[PDB]
């Protein structure tokens, strides 16, 4: 299986999503007008993963950009990149969603999703062998979060045995926008449990902290934010669009990564760890990047790895470097740490090199992680949901979408189940 | 930071190996089960050597040989001198032995007995003691499982003051290169009830075993001479050292045992490594003639010497693998 | 002459395969194109060699062949290749979408839709086969093509074709070069399924050839181009009496003969050597001694494991090269008063010898020096057990908590499967212990 | 000791040394079982689909 269709839904998702393209677009050789500029083969071996040709010979992404505001698509469409997505792939409303899950999900979303499952369908019927899906959204506002998870159930629907993937980014009061955004993500967090079969989790408060403590940000913006997401994304998804033989498609992913069907949310992490523009010089030894990509610092949730125990984890080695280094490197880190291992899965650590570094580094490591601490990010969210669930407070903007609190009760008792049943294998 | 795991609660020795190797810093222990070891100190049943060796990036050890069983089981003992050229029926420094079943070597038993009868010689053996052949057979097929049938020295060595028998506990070392240390303390196990030539049934006079004496603890604490007295007696009663009269013959019979099992039993060329503290148990008849009585596979020490020879183990057994950031033992030059 | 059809499944039976199609090739004289100059019976015969290549009328020489996988890009490769001609494009099948590592999607869901093809396909070269002797099947144990529809592959041509024998090429799995979490669930599940359908399985430990690939090699971190050239090497050991002249293992049914006196039971240890680096600019020649002293070495084993500690129940030693039998005999005199070698008591302490004069071919450029004479080993001792037992502790680890069962329940396959599949294991070991000790 | 069954020819020879004597389912099953876990995979789907509906 080759194809990928990629989803990006709300503000965040689109403005991640964006990023992103610029990213694998310039590692595949790929410019503005479609046109491939490259040298190497391994460029075009699987540009089929993420890109349609269509006869130029142009290559055009398999993506679809979906919101319920047209702001930050028109922001998408004259950006840097803006020229290289399909024009019919653009789906809008004009009306928003107000950061609200109910409109997003039940009311504006509804009226919006058949023309987004139109151009998914279309899209659908040019793969020789569609892989799945995967979606870029937050979890806080109301179209990515709300509508983003309608599409999933839909698509579900649909494509059952297609793989769907996330790249969700949880809310944090460090960086927010509205008090109701603990409603939103425990409401999408009881969708991605049952319809997702992979979800990266990317913390708005891991990203944050990763700019002030460590890149020496002082006022980190969402251009910086993204900087970290971009480069985590391109990591994740290098064993899916280079030539190579581990994780090298979403269902070979999903089943050395996820045990248990529901417990499918990823911890990424990234090393060297840059800020945006200013350079680094000194490549990385390979027992650096190693040491880096493992430390809590590097995470992109912000759960002590140290206060759980991981269950499967896969990392990925970018650019030109020792193999039978990085083999004795990766072996160290759990040999000297293997009390966080679990012992009842052997082997649950797999390494993948790949030959081609991103952008502006000779040496990278991606680190995606199945940690149990992970429901520390979950116990977060479920606090602030309950802070203000006990008064009810700020309830009638989602009462007045036709919501009942039953819905509310039964999303945050699942997130709590979600919470538990990690903390049932980190004492197994 | 090196890694172990502890499979056998019930080993004094080996309880004091890790408080030490914990005790360095340099050493962390894990859970029974996590696979991730440099060093197994295994279960004494069923250890898995066939796991060994298969953890890349690990060199890993393990505190027993597979196959040194074949020394250590009385039945196998018997069978490994008869069989093997290097011991042989010929060899002088073991008592005769014989394999007996229940449901085997009886009929060639009965044989040597009837020679013993002809010129009615010492006709006494051991399995318990009895002066009777038919009173052993019918002991054998009373109890379940097999046992042997061996020769009693009827001449043992008997230290004054008090007719007393005994036997020399020698504990040996042997390192992943099959080096073979002689720890050089060893101890004699006493009789305190004076020997009885013409009454095997008075039990606690005849066998020397540490618990079965608790007449105890009355010439020597806890019926234990270590090497510097017994030498001291051996002097002053029949001016001989104990390095001439009996470490020779000592060092002789451990040297010929684990030489013999050593293409059996050697790690030298296999993907994990072995070590094994062995205890020796030997018999000195009036003569000066030692004996081996057994070979033990998972011995323990004398309260005494515990914190010499477990430092020892570590020194060279553990160390020689994993060093870290004179001697007490002798080797046997083979 | 009585021909056999080899099989080829998923990435690892299908790029072994292109290795020892390719060695075959080096040893009998045929060109990449497909030409044999030193043949002389044009467009027929039925000489040795015959038995795994049929032949056209323009004289190509076609390998008795076919190679399945359920994703194309392997088999892509084999399409394109330098021996792209030798082949013909019905030997060659692919599916679409694999079976991402999982054992009940290579056996139930996709296995379903394609048996019928390949089965059929097979049909194809027994249909021009005079005397079909059976099978050589090459596969990996982890993948869930090799695992999978391997198993389901087996229980058909025990149904089609009773009479026929089957022997197996597998590859065991490692951690080293290994790509899925689950291959000690695939292993258990496909050697339960297939037990009764095998007469003679080879298992060969990537642990094991990786080690010897960094040890005698230098290769520093070998891959799979590495790991293959010497599987083909050993391979090629085994069925040269296939493919050359000669009066012993001239026929399958020689195999389980000689090397499978228990019919569950059938799983020999190979030991190979010399394996020596031709970039070593000075090599002193090993002798008929030295060479078969090597057999009785754990680190020349296709499977590390130690048989001192179980016994035999049968040897041949397969020679390449300048060996005459007179060297044979005093080697193994003398390796018999140094070495613990135990037969079982039904058995006789003993050797088959077979010798070809032709020394083992090297692929040009390759890792393997040139070397006067050589050896493989087969024996069937009780010590490969060990890497059963192995395999049994990884997945009553994974088991005991049911990690990862819902993918192989959501592909149709019942939970009970498993502890079947892991009794028959338990009873597998249970028999290795009885035989030996 | 024993040298036996020598057999020489052109290409090479073969013998036995010793050196001590000694002391399935049908067709029908088949489609039975992959037809069997494939409706196992569609009662599965359509108990996911019915959830769906809801
Ligand atoms: N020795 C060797 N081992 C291989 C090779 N290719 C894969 N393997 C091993 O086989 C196992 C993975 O199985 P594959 O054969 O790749 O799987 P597959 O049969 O194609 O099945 P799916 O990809 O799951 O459809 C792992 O243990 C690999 O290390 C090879 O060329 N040589
Ligand atoms: N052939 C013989 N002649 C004289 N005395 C003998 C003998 N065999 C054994 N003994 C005595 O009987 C005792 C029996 O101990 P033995 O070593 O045979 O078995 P065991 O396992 O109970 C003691 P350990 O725990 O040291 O192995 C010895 O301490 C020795 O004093
Ligand atoms: N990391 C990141 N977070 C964002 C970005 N834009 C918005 N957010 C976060 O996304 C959430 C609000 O959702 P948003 O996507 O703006 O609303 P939507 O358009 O209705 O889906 C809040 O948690 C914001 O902190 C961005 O560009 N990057
Ligand atoms: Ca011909
Ligand atoms: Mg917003
Ligand atoms: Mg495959």
């Amino acid at each position: 299986m080759r194809e990928i269709v990629h989803i990006q839904a709300g503000q965040c998702g689109n403005q991640i999503g964006a990023k992103f393209w610029e990213v694998i677009s310039d590692e595949h050789g790929i410019d503005p007008t479609g046109s491939y500029h490259g040298d190497s083969d391994l460029q075009l071996e699987r540009i089929n993963v993420y890109y349609n040709e269509a006869t130029g010979n142009k290559y055009v992404p398999r993506a679809i950009l979906v919101d319920l505001e047209p702001g930050t698509m028109d922001s998408v469409r004259s950006g840097p990149f803006g020229q290289i997505f399909r024009p019919d792939n653009f789906v809008f409303g004009q009306s928003g969603a107000g950061n609200n899950w109910a409109k997003g999900h039940y009311t504006e979303g509804a009226e919006l999703v058949d023309s987004v499952l139109d151009v998914v369908r279309k899209e659908s019927e040019s793969c020789d062998c569609l892989q799945g899906f995967q979606l870029t959204h937050s979890l806080g506002g109301g179209t990515g979060s709300g509508m983003g998870t309608l599409l999933i159930s839909k698509i579900r629907e649909e494509y059952p045995d297609r793989i769907m993937n996330t790249f969700s980014v949880m809310p944090s009061p460090k960086v927010s926008d509205t008090v109701v955004e603990p409603y939103n993500a425990t409401l999408s967090v009881h969708q991605l449990v049952e319809n997702t079969d992979e979800t990266y989790c990317i913390d708005n408060e891991a990203l944050y902290d990763i700019c002030f403590r460590t890149l020496k940000l002082t006022t980190p913006t969402y251009g910086d934010l993204n900087h970290l997401v971009s480069a985590t994304m391109s990591g994740v998804t290098t064993c899916l669009r280079f030539p190579g033989q581990l994780n090298a498609d979403l269902r070979k992913l999903a089943v050395n990564m996820v045990p248990f069907p529901r417990l499918h949310f990823f911890m990424p992490g990234f090393a060297p760890l840059t800020s945006r523009g200013s350079q680094q010089y000194r490549a990385l030894t390979v027992p650096e990047l190693t040491q880096q990509m493992f430390d809590s610092k590097n995470m992109m949730a912000a759960c002590d790895p140290r206060h759980g125990r991981y269950l499967t984890v896969a990392a990925i080695f970018r650019g030109r470097m020792s193999m039978k280094e990085v083999d004795e490197q990766m072996l160290n880190v759990q040999n000297k740490n293997s009390s966080y291992f679990v012992e009842w899965i052997p082997n649950n650590v797999k390494t993948a090199v790949c030959d081609i570094p991103p952008r502006g580094l000779k040496m990278s490591a991606t680190f995606i992680g199945n940690s149990t601490a992970i429901q520390e990010l979950f116990k977060r969210i479920s606090e602030q949901f309950t802070a203000m669930f006990r008064r009810k407070a700020f309830l009638h903007w989602y009462t007045g979408e036709g919501m009942d609190e039953m819905e509310f009760t039964e999303a945050e008792s699942n997130m709590n189940d979600l919470v538990s049943e990690y903390q049932q294998y980190q004492d197994a | 930071m090196y890694t172990f795991v502890v499979r056998d609660e019930n080993s004094s020795v080996y309880a004091e190996v890790s408080r030490l190797l914990l005790a360095t810093g340099q050493w962390k222990r894990l859970r029974k089960d996590n696979p991730r070891f440099n060093l197994m100190l295994g279960e004494r049943n069923r250890l898995p050597f066939g796991r060994l060796g298969h953890e890349p990036g690990l060199v890993q050890l393990v505190n027993y040989y597979r196959g040194a069983d074949k020394l250590c089981r009385k039945a196998s003992l018997v069978k490994l001198i008869k069989t093997s050229p290097e011991l042989s029926e010929s060899c002088t420094w073991f008592p005769e032995s014989y394999v007996i079943y229940p449901t085997d070597e009886r009929e060639v038993f009965l044989a040597a007995y009837n020679r013993r009868r002809e010129g009615r010689e010492g006709n006494v053996w051991i399995a318990l003691i009895s002066s009777e052949a038919s009173e052993l057979l019918d002991f054998i097929d009373e109890q379940g499982q097999v046992h042997v049938i061996q020769k009693y020295l009827e001449k043992p060595l008997l230290l004054e003051p008090g007719h007393r028998k005994f036997d020399i506990r020698s504990w040996v070392l042997v390192d992943h290169l099959y080096n073979i240390y002689l720890y050089r303390e060893g101890v004699l196990r006493t009789s305190s009830e004076p020997y009885n030539s013409a009454n095997f049934q008075d039990k606690t006079c005849h066998l020397t075993n540490h618990c079965i004496q608790k007449n105890y603890g009355r010439y020597e604490e806890g019926n234990e001479m270590f090497f510097e007295e017994f030498n001291q007696y051996l002097m002053d009663a029949l001016n001989t050292t104990l390095e001439n009269s009996i470490l020779l013959q000592i060092k002789h019979i451990i040297r010929s045992c684990l030489m013999c099992i050593e293409p059996a039993i050697s790690t030298k060329h296999l993907h994990y490594q072995s070590f094994q503290l062995f205890g020796f148990d030997f018999m000195v008849d009036e003569e000066l003639k030692v004996w081996l009585i057994e070979v033990n596979g998972a011995p323990a020490c004398a309260q005494k010497l515990y914190a010499e020879l477990c430092q020892g183990i570590v020194d060279v057994a553990i160390s020689s693998v994993f060093p870290l950031a004179t001697s007490i033992f002798i080797k046997l030059h083979h | 002459m009585r021909e056999c059809i080899s099989i080829h499944v998923g990435q690892a039976g299908v790029q072994i395969g292109n290795a020892c199609w390719e060695l075959y090739c080096l040893e009998h004289g045929i060109q990449p194109d497909g030409q044999m100059p030193s043949d002389k019976t044009i467009g027929g015969g039925d000489d040795s060699f015959n038995t795994f290549f049929s032949e056209t009328g323009a004289g190509k020489h076609v390998p008795r062949a076919v190679f399945v996988d359920l994703e194309p890009t392997v088999i892509d490769e084999v399409r394109t290749g330098t021996y792209r001609q030798l082949f013909h494009p019905e030997q060659l099948i692919t599916g679409k979408e694999d079976a991402a590592n999982n054992y009940a999607r290579g056996h139930y869901t996709i296995g379903k839709e394609i048996i019928d093809l390949v089965l059929d396909r097979i049909r194809k070269l027994a249909d021009q086969c005079t005397g079909l002797q059976g099978f050589l099947v090459f596969h990996s144990f982890g993948g869930g093509t090799g695992s999978g529809f391997t198993s389901l592959l087996m229980e058909r041509l025990s149904v089609d074709y009773g009479k026929k024998s089957k022997l197996e090429f597998s590859i065991y799995p490692a951690p080293q070069v290994s790509t899925a979490v689950v291959e000690p669930y695939n292993s258990i599940l496909t050697t339960h399924t297939t037990l009764e359908h095998s007469d003679c399985a080879f298992m060969v430990d990537n642990e094991a050839i990786y080690d010897i690939c960094r040890r005698n090699l230098d290769i520093e971190r070998p891959t799979y181009t590495n790991l293959n050239r010497l599987i083909s090497q050993i391979v090629s050991s085994i069925t040269a009496s296939l493919r050359f002249d000669g009066a012993l293992n001239v026929d399958l049914t020689e195999f389980q003969t000689n090397l499978v006196p228990y019919p569950r039971i059938h799983f020999p240890l190979a030991t190979y050597a010399p394996v020596i680096s031709a970039e070593k600019a000075y090599h002193e020649q090993l002798s008929v001694a030295e060479i078969t002293n090597a057999c009785f070495e754990p680190a020349n084993q296709m499977v590390k494991c130690d048989p001192r500690h179980g016994k035999y129940m049968a040897c041949c030693l397969l020679y390449r090269g300048d060996v005459v039998p007179k060297d044979v005999n005093a080697a193994i005199a003398t390796i018999k008063t140094k070495r613990s070698i135990q037969f079982v008591d039904w058995c006789p302490t003993g050797f088959k010898v077979g010798i070809n004069y032709q020394p083992p071919t090297v692929v040009p450029g390759g890792d393997l020096a040139k070397v006067q004479r050589a050896v493989c080993m087969l024996s069937n001792t009780t010590a490969i057990a060990e890497a059963w037992a192995r395999l049994d502790h990884k997945f009553d680890l994974m088991y005991a908590k049911r990690a990862f069962v819902h993918w192989y329940v959501g592909e149709g396959m019942e939970e009970g499967e498993f502890s079947e599949a892991r009794e028959d294991m338990a009873a597998l070991e249970k028999d290795y212990e009885e035989v030996g000790v | 000791m024993e040298v036996i069954e020598l057999n020489k020819c052109t290409s090479g020879q073969s013998f036995e040394v010793i050196l001590k004597p000694p002391s399935d389912p049908s067709l029908e099953e088949i489609q039975k079982k992959l037809e069997a876990a494939e409706e196992r995979r569609k009662y599965q789907e359509a108990e996911l689909l019915k959830h769906l509906a809801e």
